[PDB]
């Protein structure tokens, strides 16, 4: 019997990442492409994409192609699904179903494995430093008084408290302001100042001119990956690290966005290395620390940036591989210093990706009614109706917590073990699928579904009940 | 490929003595309406009706379809070497084919209702996108009908099949 | 007879003890039995606790002080054989359940320790009254003794055992004991078995690696004095614990302390005196380096590239004995002391810097480094030196920043007379003065392929002809001191072991 095993499945933090695995059994594995197909809560099926066990050859839908990556072990005959960036909208059951290519349709269905995005981990791995108030506005010389709280104590075991409070003036480089809790840059004024202990510290900025202003975001520090906070932006109520060129690039593309150094020994100084994403705060992204080439790439891209080293031209290149389409950024290449994390910093190369998008709009499929209640012996009739014109038209049975069961394939042909009492017609859009005589154990969602275009587009269900 | 389902009633045949190529009509045999590259070619009052293409020494190429009393059948590509067509390139003993809808998705080829270009333990036919290369052609056995069609798809729901027939 | 030094542990490691040599340590069933002769403490902690046969302790331990038998909180514990407790006193405190035993008198058990003697909740001893006190002081204590007071070899009670050197007026020589007898707990083994080592007093213990070092100059392994450190392996920067360590950091510096041959690389760069934020260091105190002088042996990169400025030397590796470099930092670079300013290379000890070359680069104020032959240091022929841009040689000349004349032409690795590779004549150790003291001087040397070697202080000085020939004192030609035979000594034998351990009155 064939058997397909999905496994890997769970609570992860939103943004974490996700390796999934369907284990394939009762035939040759490399013999029919295995495609992955998730259904999230209260929604239909959605393709998701499929591997060529043969070939190797890949497709993904648009929405995951950049999150999720398919792979395969032939020798396992198991099949592995990399999601990264985990969000709360990919929260659901994830399947594993075979391509008959003889019919044309998701014979198999494995069991399918149940992920959930939410903040169950978030905050542990992460540290997350929230910032008291928020654009709190400022009139001049006035006691503005910004706070943040961290979501663990940050007190390292070195017993440090490694805050900091990073203040980026509009359209600059962020630039380092009070050291640690409570001591001052060489050169930022005394005017700013700053107290805390635990999970709450605040900076209390008592004299405030006209060059205070911007936002102060504040660092965190014993928490392994730096985390920097959202930034409440206050408004009103020498060693130079070159960075390289404004870049625009198209969704998947490649980015190498260069850092020269000068004015400091280029390995004598990690070139830990920010990013600032638009409408958001600032997170490490991975350091570099130029004597031996060694990068310490953070979670949340650990598997798509590269960040390589190059003393003798004194520069630091830092290779993004695969952009997605929120990896919009301004990447502020900085130094990471003695006392006092990302102390002096660089230009920043503006990296904004958008393609067109490509596959994002496919074959849409519509089945009317999306609920419906019958007596036991009444004849039942679905309907299901195509954007545009397919050769071959799917009806899958999918009974509460159980697996979608290829039910009729080719668009009138019964799959094995399918009561006759059950037919599917139809032909270019428009298709029927007719139960002659309801039973007690037809309760189930039914689904159409289109193969003749990627992605393989389903109906939205059709909820049949009995009165 | 020997079918016609799927609106391809233009098929080549492979029944001569002479080096002639000749086409046939599979509809209701009333009157048969030939068409080359979209323009008639030809109408069939009873009688014959097969096509004659000519000698296949005069490299016979073009799209043809057929006609009866329903609406004119799928296209068929013929190309003899002694909307978008597929691609047909020779070099030396290799001959390479060219999807002409090539969407990105994952193209699959079938020669006389056989796939092929799948397996990499042929290392004389690759498929390499939309191209399938096919080296030391042998015209005896590569010739026929091929077909290219997207995962998900009928082969038979191409828009027409080639019908290809190099010497090499 | 078994020996031993968490409930389930100790009654299985202690069950056939026949014999403990350390403590007995019974706290919180009917486990022991044969606790024959214990020369320690017994930690008596807890009704029923037949301990039957545990004769003599020792007191070599205390709980507190003179804490031998310590109890607390047992009427069935009938320590009727307990007769003697040697070198203790009983602190047989805290008995409330304790029957019988108020009855038996606590101070026979004891001698000469009732001071400390503490005791609080003709006469029987234990439970039943089939056992009784069976006093017999009112050398044996248990009652050929059956327990001796220090050592009972077989069967007989000794002080001391025979030793294992017994001095040989024959040879003239304090000589080994052909009957030569380690004292195993208070028995005297011919040969220190039960894998103990021999220690310095002469018995075995299964663990001297304290102030000590073990080493096996016959089939027996031996516990010897640890000469200045004796060899501690650490994993370095790059392999073990620090695997990803990227400096000789704050937070790694300690677990450094004694470490003798770095294993890994020892690899001080500016981020770690500067002190990193995104790996959390701490900044390095500059005292702090003095840790890793114990260090001799790098056997990897020694890549030394800032070492604090108000130091004028790298001496902090000053003990540096060999950098075979099994790794090379940037694959030829051995010795890499790089861009500092350290006034003199400093580093005396460097003897076989083994595999890569050796670049002293940068150092813009190292300026008698450029004097060394980098070619008897090197340790095989592909290496080559790259002592670049150190101080200008002429201006060093000029300055008379030079290697003490009391230096042969070897080069001198720093301006100290002691920094010197090798010497114009002979050397005293470290240094290398101008003549060893051949007949003018307090030390009176007698020098030794080309260095001095201190007399043996138990002769004395001669004024007309040199002090003394050769080390040892039989060697010096002068003993104001008595001399022994033919050899001089600190004094005459008297309290010698002979034949019998026989006091040699040897002579006058």
């Amino acid at each position: 019997q064939v058997q397909l095993v999905q496994s890997g499945g769970g609570v992860v933090q939103p943004g974490r990442s996700l390796r999934l695995s369907c284990k394939a059994s009762g035939y040759t594995f490399t013999r029919y492409t295995m495609h992955w197909v998730r259904q999230a809560p209260g929604k239909g099926l959605e393709w998701i994409g499929y591997i060529n066990p043969s070939r190797g050859y890949t497709n993904y839908n648009q929405k995951v192609k950049d999150r999720f990556t398919i792979s395969r072990d032939n020798s396992k005959n198991t099949a592995f699904l990399q999601m990264d960036s985990l969000r709360p909208e990919d929260t659901g059951v994830y399947f594993c179903a075979r391509y008959y290519d003889d019919h044309y349709s998701l014979d198999y269905w494995g069991q399918g494995t149940p992920v959930t995005v939410s903040s169950a981990g978030g905050g542990g791995s992460d540290i997350v430093m929230t910032q008291s108030p928020l654009s709190l506005p400022v009139t001049p010389g006035e006691p503005a008084s910004i706070s943040c709280r961290s979501s663990q104590n940050i007190v390292h075991n070195n017993g440090i408290t490694y805050l900091e409070w990073y203040l980026q003036k509009p359209g600059q480089s962020p630039q380092l302001l009070i050291y640690k809790v409570s001591d001052r840059f060489s050169g930022v004024p005394d005017r700013f100042s700053g107290s805390g202990s635990g999970t709450d510290f605040t900076l209390k900025i008592s004299r405030v001119e006209a060059e205070d202003v911007g936002v102060y975001y504040c660092f965190q520090g014993s928490h392994i990956p730096p985390t920097f906070g959202q930034g409440t932006k206050v408004e009103i109520k020498q060693v130079q690290l070159v960075q390289s060129g404004a870049e625009v690039k198209k969704p998947g593309a490649s980015v190498k966005v260069s850092c020269k150094a000068s004015g400091y020994t280029f390995t004598s100084y990690w070139m830990h290395w920010v990013r600032q994403a638009p409408g958001q705060g600032l997170e490490w992204m991975g350091n570099i620390w130029p004597g031996s080439g060694g990068t310490n790439y953070a979670e949340k891209f650990k598997n798509r940036v590269t960040m390589t080293r190059d003393t003798s031209i004194s520069t630091a290149y830092m290779e993004l591989s695969r952009l997605r389409s929120d990896d919009t950024a301004v990447y502020y290449c900085a130094r990471s210093g003695g006392p006092y994390f990302f102390d002096y910093w660089g230009q920043g190369t503006l990296v904004t990706v958008s393609s067109a998008g490509g596959g994002g709009s496919d074959i849409q499929m519509t089945q009317s009614p999306s609920s419906l209640s019958a007596s036991v012996g009444d004849r039942v009739t679905i309907t299901c109706s195509a954007s545009s014109s397919v050769s071959y038209m799917n009806w899958y049975q999918q009974t509460p917590g159980k697996a979608p069961k290829r039910w009729i394939y080719d668009t009138s042909k019964l799959a094995s073990g399918v009561p006759s009492r059950f037919s599917g017609s139809g032909s270019g859009t428009d298709y029927t699928f007719t139960i002659s005589s309801l039973q007690p154990e037809d309760i189930a969602t039914y689904y159409c579904q289109q193969w003749s275009s990627n992605p393989f587009t389903f109906g939205q269900g059709t909820k049949l009940q009995i009165t | 490929m020997q079918s016609i389902k799927g609106n391809h009633l233009v098929k080549v045949y492979d029944y001569q003595e002479d080096g002639s190529v000749l086409l046939t009509c599979d509809a209701e045999a009333k009157n048969i309406t030939w068409f080359k590259d979209g323009k008639m070619i030809g109408f069939l009052t009873e009688d014959k009706k097969k096509w004659n293409l000519g000698s296949n020494a005069k490299d016979p190429r073009g799209m043809y379809q057929c006609k009866g009393s329903q609406n004119k059948s799928k296209p068929l590509q013929v190309y003899y070497r002694m909307q978008t067509p597929y691609k047909v390139s020779i070099s030396g003993t290799t001959v390479i084919l060219t999807c002409p809808q090539y969407p990105g998705s994952e193209i699959l080829w079938q020669h006389n209702d056989k796939n092929i270009g799948g397996d990499e333990d042929d290392k004389n036919i690759g498929s390499d996108e939309d191209h399938l290369s096919l080296k030391e052609f042998s015209e005896l056995e590569q010739s026929g009908y091929y077909v290219c069609y997207p995962r998900g798809s009928k082969p038979e729901d191409a828009n027409f099949y080639l019908y290809l027939r190099a010497r090499v | 007879k078994k020996v031993c030094q968490h409930f389930l542990s100790l009654q299985r490691m202690f069950n056939n003890c026949e014999v403990v040599l350390g403590n007995l340590e019974i706290t919180y069933l009917s486990f022991l039995k044969t606790i024959q002769e214990v020369a320690g403490y017994v930690l008596i902690a807890l009704e029923r606790i037949p301990l039957e046969n545990l004769q003599i302790i020792r007191g070599n331990m205390y709980y507190e002080n003179s804490y031998a038998l310590a109890v607390l909180s047992l009427k069935e514990l009938p320590m009727r054989n307990l007769q003697e407790i040697l070198h203790g006193a009983v602190r047989f405190s805290n008995n409330p359940a304790l029957c019988n035993v108020e009855s038996i008198q606590w101070r026979d058990i004891v001698s000469s320790d009732f001071l400390s003697n503490m005791s609080m909740d003709g006469s029987c001893w234990g439970a039943g009254e089939e056992n009784c006190q069976k006093l017999t002081k009112i050398q044996c204590a248990a009652g050929d003794c059956l327990v001796c007071r220090k050592f009972r070899d077989e069967a007989t009670c000794k002080d001391t055992c025979p030793p294992l050197m017994l001095y040989n007026p024959t040879t003239y020589q304090m000589d080994v004991n052909p009957e030569g007898k380690y004292s195993f707990g208070a028995t005297c083994v011919k040969k220190c078995p039960r894998n103990y080592v021999v220690t310095d007093h002469g018995s075995c213990v299964r663990a001297c690696g304290a102030d000590s070092y073990e080493m096996e100059e016959d089939g027996v392994r031996k516990c010897k004095k640890c000469e200045g450190p004796c060899r501690k392996v650490c994993n370095g920067i790059g392999i073990g614990e620090f695997k990803d360590s990227l400096s000789i950091n704050a937070t790694n510096i300690k677990h450094f302390k004694n470490c003798t041959s770095i294993s890994g690389d020892l690899h001080i760069l500016p981020v770690a005196f500067r002190g990193d934020s995104f790996t959390h260091t701490p900044p390095l105190d500059p005292q702090e380096l003095d840790i890793l002088k114990t260090v001799k042996e790098i056997t990897g990169f020694l890549l030394i590239q800032a070492w604090p400025e108000n130091r004028t030397d790298l001496h902090a590796f000053e003990n540096l004995e060999i950098i075979r470099g099994r790794t090379k930092q940037h694959g030829q670079f051995s010795l890499a002391v790089v861009s500092l300013n350290i006034t003199s290379l400093g580093l005396r000890s460097l003897k076989e810097i083994s595999d890569g070359d050796v670049i002293i680069s940068g150092n813009k104020n190292l300026c008698y480094a450029n004097t060394i032959n980098w070619k008897k240091l090197f340790g095989t022929s592909g290496q080559k030196t790259k002592i670049i841009s150190n101080r200008g040689e002429n201006s060093c000349k000029a300055t008379g920043q030079v290697c003490h004349a009391l230096c042969s032409p070897e080069g001198c690795w720093g301006p100290e007379p002691r920094d010197c590779v090798s010497c114009r004549n002979v050397s005293r150790g470290r240094e290398c003065v101008d003549k060893c003291n051949l007949l003018e001087g307090e030390p009176r040397e007698f020098v030794e392929n080309s260095e001095c070697i201190q007399c043996h202080p138990e002769c004395l000085p001669q004024a007309m002809n040199i002090t003394c020939t050769g080390r040892g004192p039989d060697n010096c030609i002068q003993c104001a001191h008595y001399i022994d035979g033919p050899h001089c000594v600190k004094t005459c034998p008297a309290g010698v072991m002979g034949e019998n351990n026989t006091l040699v009155w040897k002579y006058a």
